[PDB]
Protein backbone atom coordinates (compact mmCIF):
# COMPACT_ATOMS: atom_id res chain seq x y z
CA UNK A 1 0.00 0.00 0.00
CA UNK A 2 3.09 2.38 0.33
CA UNK A 3 2.96 5.25 -2.20
CA UNK A 4 5.05 8.11 -3.61
CA UNK A 5 4.52 11.15 -5.71
CA UNK A 6 4.68 10.84 -9.52
CA UNK A 7 7.20 13.72 -9.83
CA UNK A 8 9.00 16.46 -7.90
CA UNK A 9 5.94 18.80 -8.35
CA UNK A 10 3.67 18.78 -5.25
CA UNK A 11 -0.12 18.18 -5.76
CA UNK A 12 -0.98 18.93 -2.09
CA UNK A 13 -2.33 22.41 -2.99
CA UNK A 14 -4.50 21.21 -5.81
CA UNK A 15 -5.79 18.45 -3.49
CA UNK A 16 -6.42 21.11 -0.82
CA UNK A 17 -8.93 22.89 -3.10
CA UNK A 18 -10.98 19.62 -3.21
CA UNK A 19 -11.05 19.46 0.51
CA UNK A 20 -12.05 23.16 0.78
CA UNK A 21 -14.99 22.61 -1.56
CA UNK A 22 -16.28 19.68 0.61
CA UNK A 23 -15.72 21.73 3.86
CA UNK A 24 -17.72 24.66 2.39
CA UNK A 25 -20.55 22.31 1.21
CA UNK A 26 -20.82 19.93 4.18
CA UNK A 27 -24.17 18.03 3.24
CA UNK A 28 -23.02 17.53 -0.42
CA UNK A 29 -21.91 14.09 -1.91
CA UNK A 30 -19.44 12.99 -4.67
CA UNK A 31 -19.95 10.78 -7.70
CA UNK A 32 -16.74 8.80 -8.76
CA UNK A 33 -16.05 7.43 -12.33
CA UNK A 34 -13.02 5.07 -12.26
CA UNK A 35 -11.08 2.69 -14.51
CA UNK A 36 -8.13 0.26 -14.51
CA UNK A 37 -5.58 2.84 -13.18
CA UNK A 38 -7.10 2.46 -9.55
CA UNK A 39 -6.33 -1.36 -9.43
CA UNK A 40 -2.65 -1.17 -10.83
CA UNK A 41 -1.26 -0.98 -7.38
CA UNK A 42 -3.10 -4.28 -6.50
CA UNK A 43 -0.75 -6.28 -8.84
CA UNK A 44 -3.53 -7.12 -11.45
CA UNK A 45 -1.62 -8.17 -14.68
CA UNK A 46 -2.51 -6.11 -17.70
CA UNK A 47 -3.47 -8.64 -20.50
CA UNK A 48 -2.19 -6.06 -23.13
CA UNK A 49 1.26 -5.85 -21.60
CA UNK A 50 4.09 -8.10 -22.84
CA UNK A 51 5.73 -8.00 -19.42
CA UNK A 52 3.03 -10.36 -18.01
CA UNK A 53 2.66 -14.12 -17.86
CA UNK A 54 -1.02 -13.61 -18.95
CA UNK A 55 0.01 -11.91 -22.21
CA UNK A 56 2.39 -14.68 -23.21
CA UNK A 57 -0.08 -17.52 -22.44
CA UNK A 58 -2.73 -15.79 -24.58
CA UNK A 59 -0.26 -15.28 -27.46
CA UNK A 60 0.84 -19.00 -27.27
CA UNK A 61 -2.89 -20.02 -27.46
CA UNK A 62 -3.01 -18.04 -30.78
CA UNK A 63 -5.16 -15.13 -29.67
CA UNK A 64 -4.74 -12.73 -32.65
CA UNK A 65 -4.63 -9.49 -30.53
CA UNK A 66 -5.42 -8.78 -26.78
CA UNK A 67 -8.92 -7.40 -27.01
CA UNK A 68 -10.19 -10.53 -28.91
CA UNK A 69 -10.42 -12.20 -25.52
CA UNK A 70 -13.48 -9.98 -24.96
CA UNK A 71 -15.00 -10.48 -28.46
CA UNK A 72 -18.16 -12.49 -28.92
CA UNK A 73 -17.45 -14.03 -32.26
CA UNK A 74 -14.01 -15.02 -31.14
CA UNK A 75 -15.09 -16.60 -27.84
CA UNK A 76 -17.75 -18.76 -29.76
CA UNK A 77 -15.05 -20.08 -32.14
CA UNK A 78 -12.56 -20.73 -29.35
CA UNK A 79 -13.33 -20.12 -25.52
CA UNK A 80 -9.85 -21.24 -24.27
CA UNK A 81 -8.15 -17.75 -24.27
CA UNK A 82 -11.10 -16.29 -22.18
CA UNK A 83 -11.10 -19.23 -19.79
CA UNK A 84 -7.24 -18.87 -19.20
CA UNK A 85 -7.74 -15.04 -18.53
CA UNK A 86 -10.61 -15.82 -16.10
CA UNK A 87 -8.40 -18.18 -14.20
CA UNK A 88 -5.75 -15.55 -13.58
CA UNK A 89 -8.17 -12.56 -12.97
CA UNK A 90 -10.96 -14.25 -11.04
CA UNK A 91 -12.28 -12.06 -8.14
CA UNK A 92 -10.78 -12.99 -4.82
CA UNK A 93 -7.23 -13.50 -6.10
CA UNK A 94 -6.32 -9.80 -5.32
CA UNK A 95 -6.84 -7.34 -2.43
CA UNK A 96 -8.27 -3.77 -2.61
CA UNK A 97 -5.94 -0.71 -2.80
CA UNK A 98 -5.75 2.30 -0.47
CA UNK A 99 -7.91 4.14 -3.13
CA UNK A 100 -10.56 1.44 -2.90
CA UNK A 101 -10.69 1.91 0.93
CA UNK A 102 -11.17 5.73 0.38
CA UNK A 103 -14.45 4.97 -1.36
CA UNK A 104 -15.44 2.92 1.73
CA UNK A 105 -14.41 5.84 4.07
CA UNK A 106 -16.55 8.33 1.99
CA UNK A 107 -19.55 5.93 2.34
CA UNK A 108 -18.96 5.68 6.07
CA UNK A 109 -19.11 9.56 6.28
CA UNK A 110 -22.17 9.59 4.11
CA UNK A 111 -20.55 11.58 1.21
CA UNK A 112 -20.73 8.95 -1.59
CA UNK A 113 -23.60 9.39 -4.02
CA UNK A 114 -22.39 6.65 -6.54
CA UNK A 115 -19.29 4.91 -7.99
CA UNK A 116 -19.39 4.15 -11.75
CA UNK A 117 -16.64 1.58 -12.61
CA UNK A 118 -15.48 0.10 -15.87
CA UNK A 119 -13.23 -2.48 -14.04
CA UNK A 120 -14.29 -6.15 -13.79
CA UNK A 121 -12.23 -6.91 -10.68
CA UNK A 122 -15.16 -6.08 -8.23
CA UNK A 123 -12.68 -4.56 -5.80
CA UNK A 124 -15.06 -1.67 -4.85
CA UNK A 125 -17.56 -4.26 -3.56
CA UNK A 126 -14.83 -6.44 -2.05
CA UNK A 127 -13.72 -3.41 -0.04
CA UNK A 128 -17.28 -3.04 1.40
CA UNK A 129 -18.93 -0.40 -0.84
CA UNK A 130 -22.64 -1.22 -0.79
CA UNK A 131 -24.55 -2.75 -3.65
CA UNK A 132 -26.93 0.27 -3.98
CA UNK A 133 -23.88 2.67 -4.47
CA UNK A 134 -22.00 0.72 -7.27
CA UNK A 135 -22.54 0.53 -10.97
CA UNK A 136 -20.35 -2.13 -12.63
CA UNK A 137 -20.81 -0.73 -16.11
CA UNK A 138 -18.93 -3.71 -17.66
CA UNK A 139 -20.43 -6.44 -15.63
CA UNK A 140 -18.62 -8.89 -13.33
CA UNK A 141 -18.11 -12.67 -12.66
CA UNK A 142 -20.86 -12.79 -9.95
CA UNK A 143 -23.53 -13.91 -12.54
CA UNK A 144 -23.43 -16.27 -15.60
CA UNK A 145 -25.80 -16.72 -18.50
CA UNK A 146 -26.29 -18.74 -21.77
CA UNK A 147 -25.14 -16.52 -24.76
CA UNK A 148 -27.76 -18.17 -26.96
CA UNK A 149 -31.00 -18.35 -24.85
CA UNK A 150 -30.21 -16.14 -21.65
CA UNK A 151 -30.85 -19.00 -19.21
CA UNK A 152 -29.32 -18.11 -15.70
CA UNK A 153 -26.52 -20.21 -14.14
CA UNK A 154 -24.80 -19.85 -10.67
CA UNK A 155 -21.24 -18.55 -11.15
CA UNK A 156 -19.75 -21.56 -9.42
CA UNK A 157 -20.17 -24.03 -12.30
CA UNK A 158 -17.95 -21.79 -14.49
CA UNK A 159 -15.49 -21.21 -11.62
CA UNK A 160 -15.07 -24.99 -10.98
CA UNK A 161 -13.94 -25.49 -14.61
CA UNK A 162 -10.96 -23.07 -14.02
CA UNK A 163 -9.41 -25.46 -11.56
CA UNK A 164 -8.99 -28.30 -14.16
CA UNK A 165 -5.60 -29.46 -15.71
CA UNK A 166 -5.79 -28.96 -18.63
CA UNK A 167 -8.89 -26.68 -18.99
CA UNK A 168 -11.41 -28.38 -21.43
CA UNK A 169 -15.13 -29.32 -22.25
CA UNK A 170 -16.37 -25.74 -21.55
CA UNK A 171 -19.73 -25.07 -19.87
CA UNK A 172 -22.71 -25.49 -22.20
CA UNK A 173 -26.34 -24.72 -21.74
CA UNK A 174 -28.62 -27.63 -20.80
CA UNK A 175 -31.57 -26.02 -22.71
CA UNK A 176 -30.09 -24.79 -26.15
CA UNK A 177 -26.47 -26.23 -26.19
CA UNK A 178 -24.50 -22.82 -26.62
CA UNK A 179 -21.68 -21.54 -24.37
CA UNK A 180 -22.44 -20.11 -20.88
CA UNK A 181 -20.17 -17.20 -19.89
CA UNK A 182 -19.81 -14.71 -16.94
CA UNK A 183 -21.93 -11.55 -17.14
CA UNK A 184 -18.89 -9.54 -18.41
CA UNK A 185 -19.80 -7.07 -21.16
CA UNK A 186 -17.85 -7.92 -24.29
CA UNK A 187 -16.91 -5.50 -27.15
CA UNK A 188 -20.00 -5.29 -29.38
CA UNK A 189 -22.58 -6.03 -26.53
CA UNK A 190 -24.78 -3.54 -24.82
CA UNK A 191 -24.09 -2.65 -21.17
CA UNK A 192 -26.64 -3.64 -18.42
CA UNK A 193 -29.82 -1.52 -18.27
CA UNK A 194 -28.97 -0.24 -14.72
CA UNK A 195 -26.08 1.79 -16.24
CA UNK A 196 -28.32 4.10 -18.44
CA UNK A 197 -31.13 4.10 -15.77
CA UNK A 198 -28.94 5.20 -12.88
CA UNK A 199 -27.08 7.80 -14.89
CA UNK A 200 -30.48 9.28 -15.95
CA UNK A 201 -31.42 9.60 -12.19
CA UNK A 202 -27.94 10.88 -11.12
CA UNK A 203 -27.93 13.45 -14.03
CA UNK A 204 -31.30 14.81 -12.83
CA UNK A 205 -29.93 14.81 -9.19
CA UNK A 206 -26.81 16.71 -10.25
CA UNK A 207 -28.86 19.45 -12.18
CA UNK A 208 -31.28 19.88 -9.10
CA UNK A 209 -28.47 20.51 -6.59
CA UNK A 210 -26.91 23.31 -8.75
CA UNK A 211 -24.65 21.52 -0.86
CA UNK A 212 -22.93 21.82 -4.31
CA UNK A 213 -21.82 18.24 -5.56
CA UNK A 214 -18.50 17.08 -7.05
CA UNK A 215 -17.69 14.44 -9.76
CA UNK A 216 -14.12 12.98 -9.52
CA UNK A 217 -12.85 10.84 -12.57
CA UNK A 218 -9.88 8.53 -11.56
CA UNK A 219 -7.53 6.19 -13.57
CA UNK A 220 -9.29 5.89 -16.85
CA UNK A 221 -8.19 6.67 -20.41
CA UNK A 222 -11.83 7.51 -21.44
CA UNK A 223 -11.38 5.41 -24.55
CA UNK A 224 -14.24 2.98 -24.30
CA UNK A 225 -17.83 4.08 -25.04
CA UNK A 226 -20.46 4.51 -23.95
CA UNK A 227 -18.77 4.82 -20.54
CA UNK A 228 -16.56 7.48 -21.74
CA UNK A 229 -19.56 9.67 -22.70
CA UNK A 230 -20.30 10.38 -19.00
CA UNK A 231 -17.82 13.24 -18.35
CA UNK A 232 -19.11 15.39 -21.38
CA UNK A 233 -22.64 14.73 -19.95
CA UNK A 234 -21.74 16.30 -16.58
CA UNK A 235 -23.55 19.74 -16.05
CA UNK A 236 -21.40 22.69 -16.91
CA UNK A 237 -22.00 24.27 -13.52
CA UNK A 238 -20.98 21.11 -11.48
CA UNK A 239 -17.28 21.12 -10.82
CA UNK A 240 -15.24 18.26 -12.54
CA UNK A 241 -11.93 16.80 -11.04
CA UNK A 242 -9.52 14.41 -12.97
CA UNK A 243 -6.94 12.42 -11.04
CA UNK A 244 -4.97 10.67 -13.90
CA UNK A 245 -1.33 10.48 -14.90
CA UNK A 246 -2.29 12.05 -18.26
CA UNK A 247 -5.00 14.55 -19.44
CA UNK A 248 -7.57 12.48 -21.43
CA UNK A 249 -10.98 12.52 -23.15
CA UNK A 250 -13.27 15.45 -22.67
CA UNK A 251 -10.84 17.10 -20.29
CA UNK A 252 -8.24 17.32 -23.13
CA UNK A 253 -10.73 17.95 -25.90
CA UNK A 254 -13.16 20.53 -24.30
CA UNK A 255 -11.66 21.91 -21.12
CA UNK A 256 -13.81 23.93 -18.73
CA UNK A 257 -12.67 26.94 -16.66
CA UNK A 258 -13.60 25.21 -13.39
CA UNK A 259 -12.01 21.76 -14.41
CA UNK A 260 -9.30 20.76 -11.90
CA UNK A 261 -6.49 18.44 -13.27
CA UNK A 262 -4.39 16.45 -10.68
CA UNK A 263 -1.57 14.36 -12.35
CA UNK A 264 -1.00 11.88 -9.54
CA UNK A 265 -1.18 8.09 -8.70
CA UNK A 266 -4.56 7.18 -7.28
CA UNK A 267 -3.07 5.84 -4.06
CA UNK A 268 -0.98 9.01 -3.34
CA UNK A 269 -4.16 11.22 -4.23
CA UNK A 270 -6.06 9.14 -1.63
CA UNK A 271 -3.49 9.68 1.13
CA UNK A 272 -3.30 13.46 0.38
CA UNK A 273 -7.07 13.81 0.36
CA UNK A 274 -7.61 12.12 3.63
CA UNK A 275 -4.87 14.28 5.16
CA UNK A 276 -6.48 17.58 3.82
CA UNK A 277 -9.94 16.33 5.10
CA UNK A 278 -8.72 15.47 8.60
CA UNK A 279 -9.92 11.85 8.36
CA UNK A 280 -6.51 10.18 9.13
CA UNK A 281 -7.77 8.43 12.27
CA UNK A 282 -10.95 6.70 10.75
CA UNK A 283 -8.90 5.80 7.56
CA UNK A 284 -6.14 4.22 9.67
CA UNK A 285 -8.84 2.01 11.34
CA UNK A 286 -10.32 0.85 7.98
CA UNK A 287 -6.73 0.07 6.74
CA UNK A 288 -5.91 -2.06 9.88
CA UNK A 289 -9.18 -4.16 9.88
CA UNK B 1 -28.60 4.27 -23.97
CA UNK B 2 -25.12 4.50 -25.44
CA UNK B 3 -24.98 1.48 -27.70
CA UNK B 4 -22.76 -1.59 -27.58
CA UNK B 5 -19.34 -1.61 -25.70
CA UNK B 6 -16.79 -0.25 -28.21
CA UNK B 7 -13.90 2.16 -28.81
CA UNK B 8 -14.50 5.71 -30.08
N1 LIG C 1 -1.77 4.50 -10.24
C1 LIG C 1 -2.52 5.26 -11.17
N2 LIG C 1 -3.20 6.43 -10.66
C2 LIG C 1 -3.98 7.25 -11.52
N3 LIG C 1 -4.14 6.95 -12.94
C3 LIG C 1 -3.44 5.77 -13.38
C4 LIG C 1 -2.64 4.89 -12.62
N4 LIG C 1 -2.15 3.87 -13.41
C5 LIG C 1 -2.63 4.10 -14.63
N5 LIG C 1 -3.43 5.25 -14.66
C6 LIG C 1 -4.18 5.91 -15.74
O1 LIG C 1 -5.37 5.17 -15.81
C7 LIG C 1 -5.81 5.00 -17.17
C8 LIG C 1 -5.95 3.46 -17.42
O2 LIG C 1 -6.37 3.22 -18.80
P1 LIG C 1 -6.62 1.81 -19.38
O3 LIG C 1 -5.47 0.91 -19.19
O4 LIG C 1 -7.01 1.96 -20.79
O5 LIG C 1 -7.89 1.19 -18.79
P2 LIG C 1 -9.33 1.50 -18.58
O6 LIG C 1 -9.88 1.55 -17.30
O7 LIG C 1 -9.64 2.84 -19.10
O8 LIG C 1 -9.79 0.51 -19.65
C9 LIG C 1 -9.81 -0.83 -19.78
C10 LIG C 1 -9.28 -1.40 -20.96
N6 LIG C 1 -9.06 -2.74 -20.34
C11 LIG C 1 -9.70 -3.70 -21.28
C12 LIG C 1 -10.25 -3.01 -22.34
O9 LIG C 1 -9.07 -3.28 -23.14
C13 LIG C 1 -10.05 -1.58 -22.25
O10 LIG C 1 -9.54 -0.74 -23.28
C14 LIG C 1 -4.78 5.73 -18.01
O11 LIG C 1 -5.40 6.89 -18.63
C15 LIG C 1 -3.64 6.02 -17.11
O12 LIG C 1 -3.05 7.32 -17.34
ZN1 LIG D 1 -29.28 -21.62 -23.71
Amino acid sequence: MASMSVSTASTEMSVRKIAAHMKSNPNAKVIFMVGAGISTSCGIPDFRSPGTGLYHNLARLKLPYPEAVFDVDFFQSDPLPFYTLAKELYPGNFRPSKFHYLLKLFQDKDVLKRVYTQNIDTLERQAGVKDDLIIEAHGSFAHCHCIGCGKVYPPQVFKSKLAEHPIKDFVKCDVCGELVKPAIVFFGEDLPDSFSETWLNDSEWLREKIQQPLVIVVGTSLAVYPFASLPEEIPRKVKRVLCNLETVGDFKANKRPTDLIVHQYSDEFAEQLVEELGWQEDFEKILTA
Amino acid sequence: KGGAKRHR
